[PDB]
Formats: structure tokens, C-alpha cells, sequence
DNA sequence: TTAGCTGGTCATTTTTTTTTTTTTT
RNA sequence: ACCAGC
């Protein structure tokens, strides 16, 4: 705070470091030395100019503290005075990373520091762009963290091309190498570095073992109730969206409550459901009929003889034997978390998301278009990272004339309610049609991204006394 | 690990009702610290409080130890009468609450307790000096695998049968193990036999050999139980006084006096051994009133294979005479019991077929694989000790006996 | 440590003192022991006094180890609890009373820990809320296992437990006991415990400190939010199952076998033409849920006033026409007959009225939760959304469905119908389809039953009306109910003969 | 003149651009 | 001083 602390004002002295593993010699070559004031020791390093005068103390304590003295600038480095050109420089992270680099090679190539660190590397690299010049290969040798590729990924940038070469370490830096006896591997990895690969491009060639164990695992896990539906769209893959849509109260929920109960069922996949239209005391009671082929919740008289005689215990041991559905109760910054939990966590690979319409007009927003298009690619982004299947259910909106939705109209693509890209990120739109003959309900394929065939997929019928999709003949 | 914390938080929450239920009855004082004073309560663990409160209620202790304070243990808090007829109650909850003061802190609160001394793989290392007291008898330490409460003591049970080997599964079975439990029978007392041979002709080593000793000797003293005939044998055999033999059955000086005469009219050799003991080792001793000054002649006596065994006392000459030697058959018959085995085609360890475990003064207790192989070590021990009686050439005839269990609560 | 036994000098004992690695003995025999404000309190100022708690239950020896002391300062009685770093310092303070007036001395981080400078090493850890229950669970545990506490109260779990990251990493295992949340520790290591009172404290003084032991050495892992398992739903499955009985339609019988009536979070929209009777059934099925089931209904009738609608009932219960008589209303109001129609229907008061977008719902919570109504009646909905409109009455349909959703309450809402485009029109017998809602395309979509009607003013037959279900999300059968005559003399449309 | 051998315990104002409804020329 | 073991 004061001024620069002068050796013989402080009682300095020039010694070694045993628990550390840096000799005498190069703390007098450098300058890293001891005060003793307030009387407790203090480590202290100092910083010079380019011309070699002192500019700077720093003051470390047995606690790891950081003290600066006075001007603290950011064209400082701690070892640049002493070398003025040459072929190869090698950049540490902290202050004792060049004391062990120079430990080493004894004082035969060029080694600075950051003042910094990681923290603020770019200011103290934007700054001495014109130092760099005069050289001719430079070796970064960060952390082995996350906050050190960052700071390496993030620095390279102001720096010249083609001379910024990484190398990686199996310590946590230099000195832990220093340590351990792992004096063959840095002395390596300073001649011979990695060259430039920043993340986000690969190359052609270095991909064959990704392709390789890529076709080889997924695909698979065929619908129910129809034939064609798996003709034309070959069932549900990891990291799609399939949207299914109808009218209002045209089956666009029992539909997909049978393929839950046929995949969690029948494949035996983790299930997870996001019903928003019912509570979850109701979205697990159906399931119980429905797998014994009755209708459980619209039968008074079914329910009282169900619960007398014990048979209720046998049709819930019966069908949830094993963990096989996980349900969910209702901002859209949680619900992400919430299937973030089902799928990391628990591991779900069918996830349900029904009725949409909910999640976008239960939100206070004065433009409802781009909070739509901003879940959906969300969602997208999250289902193309985690690779789950994901079922999305939406609804559509009013036609300009002509007859309504709910009496046998054909839809077309540019229905969907809400906005124009719910059928641009999704993979798959599949729409369920019927007339109040009020059972014969239809299957249109609007739109496929892996296979080319649309159009009308098949019919079905809804049994009205069990409440299965049976496939019909017409 | 499971079954003793169950044990913690059962009797954990039983001290801290006997805290609550006895406060209540023994009621606070204020303690001079013008004249500064302070509320202070009633804590049952210290033996001022309940001397106190004991000496304002009525009673007389009748017994000084202390200058001028009396003793307070087990066998004056049951010897205790008052007038109040809530306190006689609540004596016995004192008790009680000092019991689970020190299994707590035995178990699992002390600083070397058992549930801070247990690896990763849910076993206890505990070191074993094999020559920590001068008569050649191993000390354990860190913890102590030999001062674990028994059977007799209330929890005993309960915390000695965690310490099982049924609860090491097997690593390619899935199984868990036998385990066998080997102990000598009647060892200084027959070693005294071994030595006393000598003088009465070997009338004596006869008796021994014929049924069992302790309990035909609780028949001829009338002694409630073989662990108090057990106890009052080696009390009188190693050089006790008038009252502390007395103080097994509770009486006075006077059958004190008698058990000494009629356990020493029986064998007239106990005397003249102690006769040739004092001659050999000691030759002048001055009495004084407060102190003793001896010139000592040989401070040291020739185990059984040469040791020099230190003599502390010459008083206790007798004492590092019978356990110095009764050490040393069972340092051998341990060492002995696995080079039979060994050389018999098993192996040792806990991927081959058995496993020594622990090593109490008197016993053994090995865990095995399979109950072919605990019937296999269960023979060889005893061939193992009768080696160990024949390589010394002792004049007894020495014998042990094995049981066969899970765990260390029906292998005691 | 214990290291050996030196002999006293005081007592004059043999093996009576005990030596130890930190140079200090200890003798068995004759017990000796040898060797805001922004200001601190001192110790020797504050007169401090290490005093226990008789009525909660404190032993002295843990308020000498972890800092809990009863000053004596202006005659009256503080208990000032410190705060302390990892090298072992003072740097806060509280000193807490009786009326609870908190004094906060110097520097308190936002990160502060009461506990933590006596105890940075173990396996596991409690970590409570307050300090009583912090001192009872060392009281329990005898002050050797390690527990801290927080300083903020529990409303700062977002910030004082994410600021301390590295101190809560070093343990296996973190046991909460907050209250009987946060997720900003390393999953795989959290474990939260239940116990039957409010804190441990009350357990503590009620029996129940065996169950404080027992949620500690075996406490449950941490599910992370409200997303459940398909298994711990099992009774309440049964419960719902033992619970759901359809309120009964009256005037025809044709809706009942086909809609199954109405249950707990049915939203019920109810429409016709511009004035073609929706009042009319809706009063009816009002008075005949209210005077003939006991189920408390609630209306909110916006169009008219309270006492319109209160002499329509007292005219419709007695099956004569009230407001549309002068003769009836000058003849009842001077026998002192009315009194006779008054407390026959009002006796039991099952009827709330409403005197006339955020505050409707307030008072609408306010008659369900407070007053205890079973079925809810709205009515009008075009001045309730009277920028843009579809945004508003979605909005307002979104906390409708929101609200009749968990609650158990019947919500019949009346609606009108737009403009026609071509043809004739919808009130001189026009059949009405299920996409001639106003106002949005959302009120048929959060619908769970749609019920029309229709009749034909300027026809052959005024008084006939047609009653069409439109949309049925439990039974799914839609299309004509049946048919009712509506009366001229008594105001009772009643179940007709006619066939079509 | 004495039972013996061990261990363990404790204290300090204007622009541009998607999407849903409804009059009338 | 108290408890426990062999
Ligand atoms: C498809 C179909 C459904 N139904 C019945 C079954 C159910 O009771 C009801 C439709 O079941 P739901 O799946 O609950 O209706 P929905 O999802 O289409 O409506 P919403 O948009 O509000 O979510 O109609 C039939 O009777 N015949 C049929 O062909
Ligand atoms: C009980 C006791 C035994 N001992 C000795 C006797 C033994 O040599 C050894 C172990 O004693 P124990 O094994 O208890 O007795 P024991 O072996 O003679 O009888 P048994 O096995 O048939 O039940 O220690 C003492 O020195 N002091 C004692 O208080
Ligand atoms: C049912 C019915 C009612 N009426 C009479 C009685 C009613 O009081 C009158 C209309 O009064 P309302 O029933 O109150 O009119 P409305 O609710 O249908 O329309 P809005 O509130 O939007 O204005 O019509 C008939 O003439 N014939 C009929 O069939
Ligand atoms: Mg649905
Ligand atoms: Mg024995
Ligand atoms: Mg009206
Ligand atoms: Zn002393």
C-alpha cells in the first residue's frame, strides 16, 4: 500500500523452496523472495518493466492472500524482463509455474507469467500484442480446470495465428509434475505441443470412431393400433418431436396414454409423464381399466366392488411392478429443470409433454410469438443434447369458413395454433381426425423427416366398453 | 456397523430419560463460587453429587478409603438405605444411568471408540504387542479387542455379537463364514500343578484330571456361581489378605480366616512352594513402618525357555512364577496350531481357507470357510497344545476345548 | 492424548495424574486441572456468565463449547451468541431478549456459520436452522458429532449455503433439518429427514428425541422437487377412489344418461343465442342444486343486480311469475305472506350472492375457501374481457381452469355467440355448431362440457326449445340431449313429449 | 503390612416485422 | 479414583 518494499528495510533473503521444489539459484535469477514484517514471514514477487526497473511488489501471506503494493498494470508480466527475442516462449497460468519451468532447463529458454492469471487473461494479452511479435512459437501451459480451457480456448484470439500451441498436462499444472517425479513428460510437451484445434470444428478424417460406434447401437420402438403409421414413419427415434394434434376433444390424449401404456408395457422403457390437463390423481387411475380393458373412472358401480373384495391391490401390483412411470403436477424456466431431473437423473426415454397451449398462455408476455419459438428451440436444443424420444401435443386453431374441425375436416400443415414454428423444429406431425359413424378416426402424416411418404396412414376405431384403439378394415 | 448403531440409538435415548426422571427427584443447590454463589444442577456421573445428596438424606457410609470422604461404587450403592422411599428407587436408576453413561462412551462416543476404527471394508485393526507386560503376556491397544463387555454384563450380548465372522460374505460364493472358538481349560491352575509336582509326589495333578476343578470346588466352598468360585481361587492362590476373600461372598474377616485355613489344610505344598520362592530369590528384607528396604539376591527368575522375568514385588513372586509360564504354552500353541495346518495343505488368509482374527489372553478364535475345515482346525488344536505339553516335558497333562458358531456371542 | 501417569502432588497419589501430549495434567483422585452497534461485546465487560436453560433443557458444558452465554448488562438478561472464523477468532455477535430485539454487532458476512470453527473434519453432518435445535442436537449427541447452523434464518438457503461450497465439500454426508430447501450442494450426498413436530426441540421435550436419533443414523435420500413415483401415489389412488359423485341435471333427463352430470373441476360453459334463455335454465338448475341437494352454491351474476335475481328465485320456487305482476307484488306486501315464501328457501342459507379481471378471482378464493361453496356460478363473460382481446380471454380462461383445478368446485360459465357469416341467423332456428364461440378459438379447448340451446321465437312453437351437447370429454356423446316446453304462466321449462 | 496383569476416561415522441379475432366496402 | 478383559 505503502511504497515498493525494499529488501534490507524488510530483512530479505534469496533461499529455496522445499515444499514447493524450486532451488535457491533461480529465485535469485528471478527475484521471488522473503520479507519478514509485521512479524510474520511474507512471500513476496516482483515486477519489472521492459528496461529492468522495479514497478511493482507483490505480497502473498501463509494463507494465501494477495497484496499489491502500489500501480498495478496490465503490460506487466512477471519474467519478461529478462529475455528480449528468441524462438520459443512458454506461458504459465500463476507465479511459481515459472519458477519451475526455469528449474528445469536451467535458464535456457524464454519463460514469462501473467499478472493476472485466468481470470483476466485477455486484458494483460490484448495489451502486449506487440511483444509477441518478436517471436516465433508460443506454448500455452494452462490449468488442467475448466476455468483453464476456458482461458485457454478464450485467449488464443488476440494472439497471432499460427505460432499458439496447447499442451496438455495429466497433473493439475507444472508443479504437481514437478512433485511427483513426472520431470520426462513437460520437458515434451514444451518441444512438442499440440497444434491449433479450437472446439466447435472437427475435421473429416479424425472421425472414423465416432461413425464407427454410431450405426452400430438408437433406432426402433414401433407405435400401436395401426399398421401404417410404422409403414410410413418407422416408429419413434431418439432426438425427435413428434406433435400430435386434433380437433377439440377429438382423442388427442387417449391416443398417446396407449402408446405410453404400450411402451412403458410392452418394451419395457422408463416413461415420464407431464400431464397439465388433469391432476396426477386422475392420469394414474386410468391406466389401472385400461390395461385390465374395462373403463375405470366412468363406472360408479365398478369402483365400490373393486374396492371390497382387494382386487384394486392386484391390478396396481399388477401393472406397476416395476418403476417404469414417473408422473409430474403442474414461469417456463422450472419445467425444463423438471425434465432435465427425469431424464439425467432418473433416466426416462419417453417423455410426454401434453398440452402445450398451457405453457405458453399461463406466461405473462406481451408478445407470445417469440416466447414460442424461443421453447421450442429449447426444447429442441434440449432434446438433441440429451437424445431422448419426446412427445408434444398442440392444438389448432380456427378455419376461415366452411365446416369446423371437429366434423371431418381435412387440416392442413399451416393450422397449428400459436405460430409458424412449431412445424419448422419439429420432426414429426402426425394429425387425428374423426366426425360425430362417430368412431372411425383417421391418421394423416403431414410431415416426415426421415422417411418421404405422407398422407393418410391408415383408420381406426375407439371401442366405447373397454377403450383400446382397435385397427379396422373400411 | 448397523447392528451396534441400532444398540446407540436405543440406550442413547434411555440416558437422556434417566436424566430427566432423576433431576426432578434430586433437586438443584446454589455452591458459594457479598458472597457469590451459583445454581448448580445434579449430574449423576460425578461421585461428589450423589455423596452429597446421599449424606443429606440420611445415610452413614461406614467405610473410609478416602481421609475424609467416603467410597462410592457398585457394592455400596447396593448396600444403601434411606428413608425416603422415592431415593431407594432412584439409587437403582443411578446405577443404571452410569452403566449407559460407559457403554456410550465404550462403543461409540469415545475417542477410540469402535465406530471410529472401522476401514472401508467393514473390518477392525487392532494392534497386538505380544510382549507389553513383564510376565510375557500381550497387550492390545488402539482399540482394545480384549475388554469388550461378556455375556454376564447387561448389553453384552448385544455388543458382542456384532464382532461376528458370519458377517464376511464370500467373494466368489456370496457366503458368509463359520467360525471356531478355541480355549484352554484350567491353565495356571495347572501350571501350578506343574510346578508344585515336585513336592507333594504328583498327588495333586491327578485330581485335576479327574472331572472338572472349578465346579466341584464351588461344591466344596458353597459358592453361588463358578465365576465366583473361579474368582476366589486365584484370590487366594495369589497372596491376598483377610478381608479381599471375604469380600467375594460379602462376609466378614472371620470366613475370611476360615477359607484360608481349609484351602490351605487341604495341599500343604502351597506354603513350602512360597518357602522355596522366598529362598531362592530373596534373602533380607528390613521392615519399616511406612515403607520396605530389601536387599535383593536375584531380581530375576528363568522362564521356561530362558527369559530373564523381571520380579516387580516379592509378594507377587508367585504371581510372575504361574503367568509368566502360562503365557508362554499358549504363545507357543498359537504359533503351532498354523504350522500344522499350513503343512496340512490349507491356506491361510482370507482368499484361502482360514483367518486367525483375535488372540484374548486364553483364546483363539479363527474364522473358516467351510465346517469340514472348522471340524479340521477344531482336531488339530488339540494336537497342537498336546505337542506343546510334550516338547516342555510338563508333568500335567494339558487339554482345551472348541466350540463352533456364526458369530463371538456362543463362541465365547 | 493420553500418554502415561505421572504421580499427583496435590492429592499425593501413585498413578493418579495423568500426562498428555498437549502439556497439560490431570489428576482422577483430587480433580485439580493444572496448565446497529459495530462493537464487540468483551467477555469480562458483559459480565458473562455461563448459566444453563432449566426450561428447554441445556447442560453448561455445551454453552462453554460453543459460545452461548447470558450476559448481565443493564440489569436485565441477554443471551449473546458468537460467531467465530476457521482460525478461531470473534467476528459477530447476537444478542437476543425476550421481546426478541435482535442487535447484530460487527462484521456478519453473509456466509456466517455458527459451529464451524470447532469442527472441520468427519463423515457427517447436521445442519439446522436456528441454535436451539442446534444445542439439542448436541445435547443429544454429547457435544462430539459435528452440526452447524445457519445465520440468516431460512430464507437465505440461496445464499449463505452457496457461498460456503468448499466447507460443506469435505463430508460424505449432509443431513438437513430445516423445517418439518436447496439444491446448490453436489448431488448423491444431500439426505433430508422427517419428524413428527415442528423442530427438534419439540421433540426434545415431548418424547419424541428417540425419533430425533432415529431420522439421523438412517435419513432418507433427497427427492429433488414435487415430480413423484408411480408407487408412492398408492392410497392416495385409493383415496380419490373412496371420495366424485355427479351432481344431477334437472328439467330433462337425456343430459344425465349421456354427461354423467358435473364433479370436482369441471369447468361447464353454457351457451345460446342473444337471448334465447340461458338465464333461465341456469336460474333453474341454481334453485334445484340449492333447495333440493344441500350443496352451498355461489352466484355472481354480472348482468343484474342482487335483488333482481334474489325476487326471481322467491318468484320461481313458489311456480309463479314474481316481477312480471303488479297486482302479486302490491297483494304480497300487505298480507305479510312474504315472509312465509322468504324463510322457507333462505332458512338454511346454502345461497351467496354477488354484488357488482384480478380482483374477481381474489373474491371468488374468498367465497370458495372462506364461506364454503360447492358450486360456482358465473355469467357474462364479454364484459369481463371488455389491448388485445384474445390474449386476455385466454389468459382469464387459463386461471379459470387453473383455479376449478385442485379445489373440487363445479364452475358453470356463460358465454354468447358472434356474428353469423352467411345463412340466417342463430336466433330464429339456425343449428349452432361448436366453432361459433366469440372472443377466441380457446374457450372450447379448456371446456369439459359444452351445452347449447336453441329455439325459434318467430316460428310455429316459441316455447320448445333443443338442448345439443356439443363437446364431452368424459362420456365423449355428443349431439341432441332431448327436448323441454317452457311454460308462460309459472317461469318452469319442463321435460317435454315432442319428437323430431 | 498388600490378589495380580493391562486399557480407557478428562479439563479450558415515431419505425418493422409473425400471429389470432371480426364489422364492412 | 471408576469400569471392563483374561
Ligand atoms: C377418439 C374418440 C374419443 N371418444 C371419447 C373418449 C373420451 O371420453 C373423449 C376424448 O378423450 P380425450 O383424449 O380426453 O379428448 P381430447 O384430448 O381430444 O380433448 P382435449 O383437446 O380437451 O384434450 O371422447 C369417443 O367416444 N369416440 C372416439 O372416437
Ligand atoms: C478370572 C481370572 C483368571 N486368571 C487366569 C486364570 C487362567 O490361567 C487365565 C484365564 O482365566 P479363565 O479362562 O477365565 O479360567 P480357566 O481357564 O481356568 O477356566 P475355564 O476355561 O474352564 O472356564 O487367567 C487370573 O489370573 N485372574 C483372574 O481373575
Ligand atoms: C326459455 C324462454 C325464455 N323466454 C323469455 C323469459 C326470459 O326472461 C326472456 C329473456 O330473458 P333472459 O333469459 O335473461 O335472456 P338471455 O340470458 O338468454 O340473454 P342475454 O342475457 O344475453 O340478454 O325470454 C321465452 O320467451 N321463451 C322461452 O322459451
Ligand atoms: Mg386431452
Ligand atoms: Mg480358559
Ligand atoms: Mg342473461
Ligand atoms: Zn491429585
Amino acid at each position: 500500500t505503502y511504497n515498493v518494499w525494499n529488501f534490507g528495510e524488510s530483512n530479505g533473503r534469496y533461499s529455496a523452496l522445499t515444499a514447493r521444489g524450486i532451488s535457491k539459484e533461480t529465485c535469485q535469477k528471478a527475484g521471488y523472495w522473503i520479507a519478514k514484517v509485521d512479524g510474520v514471514m511474507y512471500q513476496v514477487a516482483d515486477y519489472r518493466d521492459q528496461n529492468g526497473n522495479i514497478v511493482s511488489q507483490k505480497v502473498r501471506d501463509k494463507d494465501k492472500n494477495f497484496k499489491t503494493t502500489g500501480s498495478h498494470k496490465s503490460d506487466a508480466l512477471f519474467g519478461k524482463h529478462l529475455w528480449n527475442g528468441g524462438k520459443k516462449i512458454v506461458v504459465t497460468e500463476g507465479e511459481i509455474d515459472m519458477l519451475t519451468v526455469m528449474e528445469l532447463q536451467d535458464c535456457k529458454y524464454p519463460v514469462v507469467s501473467l499478472g493476472h492469471g485466468a481470470s483476466a487473461a485477455k486484458k494483460t494479452c490484448a495489451a502486449n500484442y506487440e511483444y509477441f511479435d518478436q517471436f516465433e512459437q508460443i506454448i500455452l501451459m494452462f490449468d488442467m480446470d475448466e476455468a483453464g480451457r476456458k482461458a485457454v480456448e478464450e485467449a488464443a484470439q488476440v494472439l497471432p495465428a499460427g505460432k499458439v500451441r496447447v499442451a496438455v498436462l495429466p497433473c493439475k499444472d507444472a508443479n504437481e509434475c514437478h512433485l511427483n517425479g513426472h520431470d520426462r513428460e513437460i520437458m515434451e510437451q514444451v518441444w512438442n505441443a499440440g497444434p491449433w484445434i479450437p472446439d466447435g470444428v472437427v475435421s473429416a478424417l479424425s472421425l472414423r470412431e465416432r461413425i464407427r460406434e454410431h450405426l452400430s447401437s438408437s433406432v426402433g420402438l414401433l407405435f400401436s393400433g395401426c399398421t401404417g403409421i410404422n409403414d410410413k414413419t418407422l416408429g419413434a427415434r431418439g432426438g425427435e418431436v413428434i406433435m400430435v394434434t386434433s380437433g377439440s376433444g377429438m382423442g388427442k390424449s387417449t391416443f398417446v396414454r396407449q402408446q405410453a401404456l404400450q411402451w412403458g408395457t410392452a418394451m419395457g422403457k422408463k416413461v415420464g409423464l407431464a400431464m397439465l390437463q388433469e391432476s396426477v390423481e386422475e392420469t394414474a387411475e386410468d391406466l389401472i381399466g385400461l390395461h385390465n380393458r374395462v373403463r375405470l373412472r366412468q363406472s360408479d358401480s365398478l369402483k365400490r366392488e373393486i374396492i371390497e373384495n382387494g382386487k384394486f391391490d392386484q391390478w396396481f401390483d399388477e401393472l406397476f411392478g416395476n418403476d417404469t412411470f414417473h408422473l409430474y403436477d403442474s414461469e417456463t424456466d422450472r419445467l425444463l429443470a423438471k425434465l432435465a431431473y427425469m431424464r439425467s437423473g432418473l433416466g426416462c426415454d419417453v417423455i410426454i409433454l401434453d398440452h402445450i397451449s398451457i405453457v405458453v398462455s399461463a406466461s405473462g408476455e406481451s408478445d407470445e410469438r417469440k416466447m414460442i419459438d424461443n421453447l421450442m428451440t429449447k426444447l429442441k436444443g434440449f432434446a438433441k443434447s440429451t437424445g431422448v424420444v419426446l412427445v408434444v401435443i398442440c392444438h389448432l386453431k380456427n378455419p376461415d369458413k366452411g365446416k369446423a374441425h371437429e366434423e371431418g375436416r381435412p387440416v392442413s400443415i399451416t393450422d397449428l395454433r400459436g405460430s409458424g414454428a412449431l412445424r419448422q423444429l419439429s420432426d414429426t406431425i402426425i394429425a387425428l381426425e374423426r366426425n360425430q359413424m362417430p368412431n372411425l378416426v383417421l391418421v394423416r402424416i403431414l410431415k416426415c423427416r426421415f422417411t418421404g411418404d405422407t398422407g393418410i396412414a391408415g383408420y381406426m376405431e375407439y371401442n366405447k366398453e373397454t377403450g383400446w384403439l382397435e385397427p379396422s378394415s373400411y | 456397523t448397523k447392528a451396534i448403531e441400532e444398540l446407540y440409538v436405543e440406550l442413547a435415548a434411555r440416558r437422556s430419560e434417566l436424566l430427566r426422571k432423576l433431576t426432578e427427584t434430586f433437586g438443584s443447590w446454589y455452591q458459594p463460587k457479598y458472597t457469590p454463589v451459583e445454581h448448580v444442577v445434579f449430574n449423576p456421573s460425578s461421585r461428589d453429587h450423589i455423596q452429597k445428596k446421599l449424606q443429606e438424606a440420611g445415610w452413614v457410609p461406614t467405610k473410609y478409603t478416602d481421609k475424609g470422604a467416603p467410597v462410592v461404587d457398585d457394592e455400596v450403592l447396593e448396600g444403601v438405605r434411606v428413608d425416603d422411599p422415592e431415593k431407594q428407587a432412584a439409587i437403582d436408576l443411578i446405577k443404571e444411568y452410569l452403566m449407559i453413561q460407559k457403554r456410550i462412551g465404550q462403543s461409540a462416543e469415545g475417542d477410540k471408540a469402535w465406530l471410529r476404527y472401522v476401514a472401508e471394508d467393514g473390518k477392525i485393526h487392532g494392534s497386538v504387542n505380544p510382549n507389553g507386560a513383564v510376565t510375557g503376556r500381550a497387550t492390545h491397544a488402539f482399540p482394545n479387542l480384549a475388554q469388550i463387555p461378556g455375556v454376564r454384563s447387561p448389553y453384552g450380548e448385544q455388543c458382542r455379537a456384532a464382532f461376528g465372522a458370519e458377517h464376511h460374505l464370500d467373494g466368489i460364493t456370496g457366503k458368509p463364514w463359520v467360525q471356531a472358538g478355541i480355549d484352554a481349560s484350567g491353565l495356571e491352575l495347572r501350571c501350578l500343578a506343574h510346578f508344585m509336582a515336585r513336592f507333594d509326589n504328583g498327588e495333586y495333578a491327578h485330581e485335576i484330571l479327574n472331572g472338572d476343578i472349578h465346579t466341584k470346588n464351588q461344591i466344596a466352598a458353597e459358592l453361588p456361581t463358578r465365576d465366583n468360585a473361579k474368582t476366589f481361587i486365584y484370590g487366594f492362590l495369589y497372596g491376598a489378605g483377610d478381608e479381599k476373600i471375604g469380600q467375594i461372598v460379602g462376609a466378614g474377616k472371620e470366613r475370611g480366616k476360615e477359607l484360608k485355613k481349609k484351602f490351605l489344610e487341604n495341599t500343604p505344598a502351597i506354603a513350602a512352594l512360597r518357602e522355596s520362592i522366598q529362598q531362592t530369590l530373596v534373602e533380607s528384607s528390613q521392615w519399616v513402618a511406612g515403607e520396605q528396604q530389601v536387599k535383593w539376591k536375584r531380581r530375576w527368575i528363568k522362564g521356561l525357555d530362558g527369559r530373564k522375568v523381571h520380579v516387580r514385588s516379592p509378594h507377587a513372586a508367585l504371581n510372575t512364577l504361574l503367568q509368566s509360564a502360562g503365557a508362554l504354552i499358549c504363545k507357543l500353541w498359537i504359533i503351532k496350531t498354523e504350522e500344522m495346518l499350513v503343512e496340512k495343505g490349507l491356506k491361510h488368509g482370507w482368499d484361502g481357507d482360514f483367518a486367525y482374527m483375535a488372540w484374548v489372553h486364553d483364546e483363539i478364535q479363527v474364522g473358516c470357510r467351510t465346517e469340514e475345515i472348522a471340524q479340521v482346525v477344531i482336531e488339530t488344536a488339540q494336537e497342537a497344545m498336546r505337542w506343546v505339553g510334550d516338547h516342555w516335558n510338563f508333568r500335567c497333562l494339558l487339554d482345551t476345548e472348541g466350540k463352533m458358531g456364526p458369530n463371538w456371542a456362543i463362541c465365547h
